[PDB]
């Protein structure tokens, strides 16, 4: 019973580094550290929730029945299950540690700005297939505007070529069915048009799945590289000079 | 939907001079008719008909007169053309084509449906589509706001018109602060009062000696005495005849206020500037009011188109997770999916979080009935169920990686307090930038209205009969059933910060004095985290409490409207404390924060939203910025809905005003689609060329039209008159913004500012920014306020689009590395004392040294981005200026692991040499001893009003910032204020911070 050399006493760490250790952790899981104000705090996880049970002396309750903070966690290991232990578990020296902190800073530096250039490209595509979207409802409405005109040249010609070909005007027919050929092509303008952005879009939706995909391969592997940047950055931290 | 760009066709950002346009005529015919950009459809019309006769079936065509253009706009609209003045660049066409018809429906109506649609960038009639009741019932049952609001301003007309229109501009207090009132001579200010006197319209100037506490009344007074004279004087009939106004600006004295209360004075006499005002009569400004008319829209006219308690199920919580459609991974990276979900109040979980069997990629099948340690009558009116679909990837060690690839909550009671039952259909988000939790449950609520992504199926369970959230009767049945050393320890905890620990045994503890509690209001934030909030038998006890809880001040108040607080009850009581105690001066500086809170509502109708849109519709100084903050969030599809909604109710009752933010708005659009052709067709274009491009559009009929002759969105009381299109220019930096000059086209402009000079930026997100300013203006305004003069400057910053923004553009500034190119250590001094020789010479060194101060504190606080030579200015007059902050709080811990509190404002020699007046060894001086002093002072008193700041931040969680988006990331202001300590260490710790950067000269006296 060291009490400063046990597992799952931590001392000097913020509850913000403590709750990064306790995420997503099972009922029991927990760790003693020095109080944010000597005092300790432990941190207990229960019901999804970090509770925080604070540790007094004065020779926790009204009266402090435990001798040391070992036979106070001992005692109660709603239960104090699973501790988290100081070993996460690999180079002996300083000259290596470095070597291999700068292997992996410059690791995590390159993916960052390929994850950061993927993530501008995703935010682009979303927004072009925005656009899109927009452009094919607005062809949508103009072919349906398009198409109740033929309708209306329609139910007013029929009258009219009736009454032109019993007066025999050749010419006033052609006029009228040049028309219907001028707006009947026009239709077909637009028609081809949406359909040029309907594989404009389909051919976009692909390329947003698969910047989708990549980005969800990069962000764990991106996560893990600076897990292993920042625990090499610790190690040199504490095997160096330490003071004010 | 909203237009993909600010073109003037799909795919062409600016139409050419002449450009043909198909005309579908009634008879069926379809005419080619090429017309002007700029021509108008009253022109286009006349010669159409002109045209139409050249053509078959023309004899059944009725008179012009009796026809429209309709036409399909770039929001996917057909859109009716009642306003023939429009010009056909202005239009908005998807393609050009225009179609005859016959005007038909309700014309009045039409035309302001399109007038509210315009504004919001969004057409009314997608309303009107959505199949929701929520939202049906929202649109209804929020015009009781709009018609309360405009009864209040014809209540006692003109003058009630005329205080929505022109509202005082005041502080919050009559009372002065000392260093303000020592500048008064007996208490006495010295007001220059002006009349513009008929027919020439000649100014005329009256200085006058009255008190800092005399009312508008008796300023008017004392200038008729000043005059006319008492030999022939007792004229009490000018109360009511006159009102006094601001030289050069919409700033009108309409309220009896003590003059020093109007922050113009309350400025004047801070800045020892002559207070000059403009005396008018009160006729001529009713006469200018036109009478503002609320009509009830057509929707309300129309209506939308076996009962258990909730206390009576006995049973646990449990869903179904039936499939997901797809979902976008990368079979070979990696191995499996599963749905994790949990059960939220808030930000914290009711019982721990449950998660699905893993299943294959290619096979999002569950069929799973997930069980949740909750007891169904437990369950809080404000739980919610947040889920994620997340990736798994075991592949090294026994170390595996989870990734959430979409998330998705959902309310477990709706808006008429029905519990969620049968299966139900969720598409989910993508997965914000920056987040890593797994769950995102200060996320939004509801279906991503995008249908083309990821869709969860659901199903919950059946109690054969329509379950329902008990009511507060009920509720408070439930509650009637359940000395020294404890109340230092209760006042203990209420001292405490937002974001302070609390330990079981306090929360024990403050639930054990639940009752005393009440003898300190202030404790409620700290006693409602104490509460059990998965135990029906607390929260009936809290809802009992809270029921006659004393009100507290707004900026504790305001703590129970952010994301942690999600209760209704509880949001109720902060509401009521709001409507109470909160200000008009304090509700438009905290603005940004209680728009960003609307967002953590569960439901469209609360008390909040009815609360600021009453606010909004009263006061017209906060209905501009309301409507700005709602509009500039409206790409995005978290909010969209919610926000268009509260757009569309505002726009339909703030009146006249509505012409006048579609005249910014349409001045806006011009911009972003000037700005649009520099950044895309013209960006490989030489400065010169894009110059020359910028003046021949400028200089266009309907661009002179728009950008000319409206309000600023920076300051709805500064007029933009005239463009000084010489002064006008697309800046040399890669982003290429453009500085806009206009003329301030008040009749007494000379005594403010001739000009008014605005940078328009588009590209860069100006959200943060906008925020770093704000938060520097509140710091500015606590300082003063404790007779600080640490004069800031806060310069006008406003986000108005996606990456779209608004700066104020500060005079005769210049960046630190301009003055020293155009060098040794002492050249910024030289410069200084070059523009300020003589007398002035003390002053100026003076406000460098306080506005010095006020930057290393606020950026040491803050942790802003580190400070250089090119984003620090210095005006003439000695004022510093920061411009381009960055990011903030610790946005390099992520980056780089390096884990410390920077100093981003490291006093160089340079700006040591300045305060030290050009001594040598300049820390030795009593000017640096001086300086130290300030920053002690400021960061003190800052850090005693750290519960603000907290609440400020805490409220923005789910804005959109990546170094703001957990509690975890406003542990930065705890360290740098350092609130885990006492004043005499926090002091020592920012004393030492300052040590260490600047590599010594940073003394103090113990006690002195
Ligand atoms: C408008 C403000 C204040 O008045 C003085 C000038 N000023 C500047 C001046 C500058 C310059 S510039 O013009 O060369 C360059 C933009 C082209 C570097 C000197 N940048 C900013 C800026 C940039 C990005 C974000 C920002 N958040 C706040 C200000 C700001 N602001």
């Amino acid at each position: 019973m060291s009490l400063q050399d046990a597992e799952w006493y931590w001392g000097d760490i913020s509850r913000e580094e403590v709750n990064e250790k306790l995420r997503d952790t099972a009922d029991g899981t927990f760790l003693v550290r020095d109080a944010s104000t000597g005092d300790y705090t432990l941190t207990l996880r229960k019901g999804g929730n970090n509770k925080l049970i604070k540790i007094f002396h004065r020779d926790f309750s009204d009266p402090l029945t435990f001798s040391s903070v070992v036979e106070l966690i001992n005692h109660y290991r709603v239960k104090l299950l699973y501790p988290v232990s100081k070993y996460q578990q690999k180079e002996d020296n300083i000259e290596a540690v470095g070597k291999k902190l700068h292997e992996y800073n410059t690791q995590f530096q390159e993916k960052s700005r390929e994850y950061d250039r993927l993530y501008e490209e995703y935010t682009r595509t979303s927004q072009e297939i925005q656009m899109k979207r927009t452009a094919i409802e607005a062809f949508n409405e103009t072919i349906k505007i398009f198409e109740e005109q033929c309708q209306t040249q329609e139910r007013y010609s029929k009258e009219y070529i009736e009454k032109f070909k019993r007066e025999g005007n050749e010419k006033e027919i052609q006029r009228i069915m040049h028309n219907y050929d001028k707006l009947k092509s026009r239709i077909s303008e637009i028609i081809d048009s949406r359909r040029r952005l309907e594989e404009d879009l389909k051919k976009q939706a692909a390329e947003y799945r698969e910047i989708d995909k990549r980005m969800n391969s990069i962000k764990p592997d991106l996560i893990q590289l600076r897990k292993t940047r920042d625990q090499y950055l610790m190690w040199l931290t504490q095997k160096g000079v330490r003071q004010k | 939907p909203p237009r993909p760009s600010s073109g003037e066709l799909w795919g062409i950002h600016l139409m050419p001079p002449r450009i043909l346009v198909e005309c579908l005529l009634p008879n069926g015919m379809i005419v080619t008719l090429e017309c002007l950009r700029e021509a108008t459809l009253i022109t286009i019309k006349h010669e159409l008909f002109k045209e139409a006769r050249k053509y078959p079936l023309h004899q059944l065509l009725q008179d012009e007169s009796s026809y429209i253009f309709v036409s399909v706009t770039q929001e996917a609209e057909r859109e009716e053309f009642f306003d023939e003045t429009r010009r056909l660049c202005d239009l908005r066409l998807f393609q050009p084509f225009l179609k005859v018809i016959e005007p038909v429906g309700n014309r009045e109506e039409k035309i302001l449906n399109r007038e509210i649609g315009f504004a919001i960038g969004m057409p009314v009639c997608e309303f009107d589509m959505v199949k929701d009741p929520e939202v049906q019932d929202f649109r209804r049952n929020i015009l009781n706001v709009c018609k309360e609001a405009v009864d209040l301003r014809d209540l006692n007309s003109p003058h009630s018109r005329a205080m929505y229109v022109y509202p005082p501009n005041v502080e919050s207090s009559p009372e002065l602060p000392k260093h303000i009132y020592n500048k008064l001579d007996k208490g006495q200010i010295i007001v220059v009062i002006w009349v513009i006197v008929s027919p020439n319209n000649d100014k005329q100037k009256y200085t006058l000696k009255i008190n800092h506490d005399c009312v508008p009344e008796q300023v008017i007074a004392e200038a008729i005495r000043k005059k006319t004279r008492q030999l022939k004087l007792c004229v009490l009939e000018y109360q009511g005849k006159y009102i006094l106004k601001v030289c050069g600006c919409d700033e009108y004295f309409l309220e009896k206020y003590p003059l020093s209360q109007y922050k113009y004075i309350r400025s004047c006499i801070m800045l020892g500037r002559m207070p000059n005002l403009m005396l008018m009569a009160k006729e001529s400004l009713y006469s200018q009011l036109p009478m503002d008319c609320f009509t009830m829209p057509s929707y309300s006219r129309r209506i939308s188109t076996s009962t258990k308690s909730l206390w009576v199920i006995n049973s646990a919580l449990r869903i179904k997770i039936l499939c997901a459609t797809y979902v976008n991974v990368n079979i070979r990276d990696i191995d499996k999916i599963y749905v994790r979900t949990g059960i939220y109040h808030g930000g914290e979980p009711l019982c721990d979080n449950v998660n699905t069997q893993r299943v294959p990629c290619s096979n999002p099948r569950w069929n799973e009935w997930l069980n949740y340690d909750i007891y169904i009558p437990d369950l809080p009116r404000a739980a919610r169920l947040c889920l994620s679909i997340c990736s798994v990837k075991g592949r090294k060690g026994a170390k595996e990686e989870h990734c959430p690839l979409a998330w998705g909550n959902i309310n477990l009671f709706d808006y008429t307090d029905t519990l969620v039952s049968g299966k139900m259909a969720l598409n989910l988000w993508p997965v914000p930038h920056g987040l890593e939790d797994l769950l995102n449950p200060i996320g939004v609520t509801g279906s991503n209205p995008n249908k083309e992504t990821p869709c969860l199926e659901l199903e919950f369970d059946w109690f054969s009969s329509v379950v329902k959230f008990p009511d507060m009767s009920v509720i408070e049945e439930h509650a009637n059933w359940s000395r020294e050393n404890d109340k230092e320890q209760l006042k203990a905890i209420s001292t405490r910060d937002p974001l302070s620990e609390i330990t079981e045994q306090e929360k024990d503890f403050l639930w054990s004095h639940r009752h005393y509690c009440v003898t300190i209001p202030e404790i409620l934030p700290k006693l409602l985290l104490s509460v059990k909030w998965n135990s029906r038998d607390e929260v009936a006890q809290m809802y009992c409490l809270v029921k006659d809880w004393p009100p507290i001040k707004p900026e504790q108040a305001m703590e129970l409207l952010d994301c942690n607080y999600p209760d209704p009850m509880v949001r109720g009581f902060a509401v009521r404390c709001l409507e109470k105690y909160l200000t008009d001066d304090k509700l438009s500086q905290y603005l940004i924060q209680l728009v960003q809170v609307l967002k953590y509502e569960q439901y469209l109708d609360n008390l909040l939203v009815r609360f600021l849109l009453k606010k909004a519709l009263t006061n017209q100084r906060i209905g501009h910025f309301f409507f700005w903050h709602l509009k500039s969030e409206m790409h995005n599809k978290t909010v969209s809905q919610r926000f268009g909604l509260l757009l569309e109710s505002y726009c339909r009752a703030c009146g006249m005003y509505l012409k006048h933010l579609n005249r910014q708005v349409e001045a806006m659009e011009k911009l972003i689609n000037l700005t649009d052709i520099l950044k895309q067709e013209k960006k490989d274009e030489t400065q010169k060329v894009q110059m020359k491009f910028l003046v021949e559009q400028m200089r266009r009929p309907d661009f002179m039209d728009a950008l000319q002759g409206f309000l600023s969105p920076l300051n709805p009381a500064h007029q933009l008159g005239n463009l000084r299109l010489e002064e006008c220019e697309i800046m040399s930096s890669a982003k290429r913004p453009l500085k806009l000059n206009w003329e301030n086209p008040d009749i007494m402009s000379e005594l403010l500012f001739q000009n008014n000079i605005i940078m328009f930026k588009n590209g860069d997100d100006l959200r943060q920014d906008m925020l770093t300013l704000q938060i520097i203006r509140i710091m500015e305004n606590i300082w003063q306020n404790q007779g600080l003069d640490l004069r800031m400057l806060p310069y006008g910053c406003l986000s108005i689009g996606d990456c779209v923004g608004l700066i104020e553009w500060v005079r005769n500034s210049h960046t630190i590395m301009q003055i020293q190119c155009k060098f040794n250590s002492h050249t910024l001094h030289q410069w200084l004392k070059d523009k300020n020789k003589g007398e002035i010479y003390d002053a100026a060194i003076d406000l460098f040294t306080r506005s010095c101060a006020g930057y290393c504190v606020a950026t040491f606080i803050l942790g802003i981005g580190d400070r250089h030579n090119s984003n620090i200015m210095v005006k003439d007059d000695g004022q510093l200026v920061h411009i381009d902050f960055g990011h903030f709080l610790d946005h390099k811990k992520k980056k780089f692991g390096y884990k410390r509190e920077r100093v981003p404002f490291v006093l160089t020699q340079d700006f040591l040499i300045v305060i030290s007046k050009g001594a040598q060894e300049c820390t030795k001086t009593r000017e640096f001893e001086r300086f130290q002093e300030m920053c002690y002072k400021a960061y003190l008193a800052i850090r005693q009003h750290a519960n603000l700041f907290i609440n400020l931040f805490s409220m923005m969680l789910g804005s959109g910032m990546p170094e703001l988006q957990s509690f975890d990331d406003i542990a930065y202001i705890r360290k740098t204020l350092a609130l885990d300590k006492t004043e005499q260490e926090a002091l020592e710790y920012f004393m030492k911070q300052m040590n260490d950067a600047h590599h010594g000269g940073w003394t103090t006296k113990m006690d002195w």
